[PDB]
């Protein structure tokens, strides 16, 4: 998976 | 600058009706025009800006993905030999992506940076130079790679030191700020471990801060909390 | 033209990958250098030609959708005046519109039309004339209003006499240009009656040459039939 | 509703 980023 | 002689309040309000229509490269075209005027961005501003190059790399970073996977798969044993046109375009995708984070991190450094002095501004800035040289680090092949790599971490650092010493731990920048550092740490600096225990550390201190919230502030903390434990799950 | 230099195959090639990375601007760049070769083309290249305009021309649409919704709730009794922004950022797009338009509609005049012989590669091109005037109409205001509707009726009704004669009632072409058709004459023409009599008659008269058909060949005629169907219970 | 088109 591709992880959160903001 | 072609938004040079637009208002700047002409700017800001475009730039909200573009991104009421998903039309997050002209946002940015016009959030550069504003920063472009010289005075320093409020709150919101910052946010406009960062959310309108957000999307517009996002779109780039999300296709040169795609293509390179190509890329890769036209390059293992067996695959026919099919010319030099998928490099040429992820070239192209790459070239572009490299040039709009070339554009953020030059307002960044003339002259954002230099001019913000309270921690919500400064740290913000901080973390959108630490995003934009990871995106860079993504695609980096070059001498250069390292130092890339390594502005992205100088960054990256320089926000979270002012974040500790100045935000409380639930402050929605300083979290997106180790939201971000962590997944560098993870995907960029090979160093998982690392990634883990900055999205872990994060996590628990500001869990130990909501008590201290409104509603609304909790609301806005746990949003981006729950990137964090999202990324752990993950990661572990 | 800025694709001059790149060979047609390598065009074509770049604008698969374009669409597999929902790069649709680029994909519509790359298929207009390919026409511009001056070649004729396959029914993939049309297919691909429609698919990326389609998308471009989409986006704009819905932009301009939601930027004229904001425009006339500023001009309603009881708004705050807000400057002249709203329009000009809505005419901002309109015009890219038309010039997305102005392109496509250029390309089939020069010359995709007048080397169609082919009842698959003809009607596919007037139809393509109709939906770009209809979309050119969806914006008119001025002089020439009534001409472009017309103009976009025209196309329509060439393709549609020619469909009529030549392809089967499951054609996906056929099909497709009834659909637009008869959109064309419920949002443009003002001419519900007419909107629904031709996609009813579509539908009825496909139906009952489904039984000729290859399963793949039903399966893709009964999509657009669903098309027509699902236009159909909007209306009644 | 905004109709369907292809
Ligand atoms: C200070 O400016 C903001 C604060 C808070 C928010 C959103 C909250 C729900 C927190 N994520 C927000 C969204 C903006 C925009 N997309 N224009 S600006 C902006
Ligand atoms: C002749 O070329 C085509 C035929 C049929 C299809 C799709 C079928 C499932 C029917 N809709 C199709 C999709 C294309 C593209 N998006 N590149 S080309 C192309
Ligand atoms: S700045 C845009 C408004 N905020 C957001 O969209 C989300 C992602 C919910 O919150 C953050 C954005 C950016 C940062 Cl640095 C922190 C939180
Ligand atoms: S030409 C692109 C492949 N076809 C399609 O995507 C759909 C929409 C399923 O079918 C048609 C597209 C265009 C026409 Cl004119 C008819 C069917
Ligand atoms: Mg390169
Ligand atoms: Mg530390
Ligand atoms: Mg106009
Ligand atoms: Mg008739």
């Amino acid at each position: 998976g591709f992880p959160a980023t903001v | 600058g072609a938004m040079g002689s637009m208002e700047r309040a002409s700017l800001i309000q475009k730039a909200k009706l573009a991104e009421q229509a998903e039309r997050y490269e002209d946002m940015a075209a016009f959030m550069k025009g504003a920063v472009e005027k010289g005075e320093e961005l409020s709150n919101e501003e910052r946010c406009l800006l960062s959310v309108a190059y957000k999307n517009v790399v996002g779109g780039q970073r999300a296709a040169w993905r795609v293509l390179s996977s190509i890329e890769q798969k036209s390059n293992e044993e067996g695959s026919e030999e099919k010319g030099p046109e998928v490099r040429e375009y992820r070239e192209k995708v790459e070239t572009e992506l490299q040039g709009v984070c070339d554009t953020v991190l030059g307002l960044l450094d003339s002259h954002l940076i230099k001019e913000a002095g309270d921690a919500e501004s400064r740290v913000f800035y901080l973390k959108m130079k630490g995003d934009y040289y990871r995106y860079l680090a993504e695609v980096a092949t070059g001498d250069d790679k390292k130092r890339i790599i390594d502005s992205a971490r100088s960054a990256y650092q320089e926000a979270m030191d002012i974040s500790k010493k100045e935000m409380p731990p639930t402050n929605p920048i300083r979290l997106g700020l180790a939201l971000n550092f962590s997944v560098f740490h993870y995907e960029i600096a090979n160093s998982p471990e690392e990634a883990i225990s900055l999205a872990k550390t994060t996590f628990d201190e500001a869990m130990a801060d909501l008590h201290t919230l409104s509603e609304d502030s909790y609301k806005d903390s746990t949003l981006i909390m729950q990137l964090l434990r999202d990324n752990l799950t993950l990661w572990t």
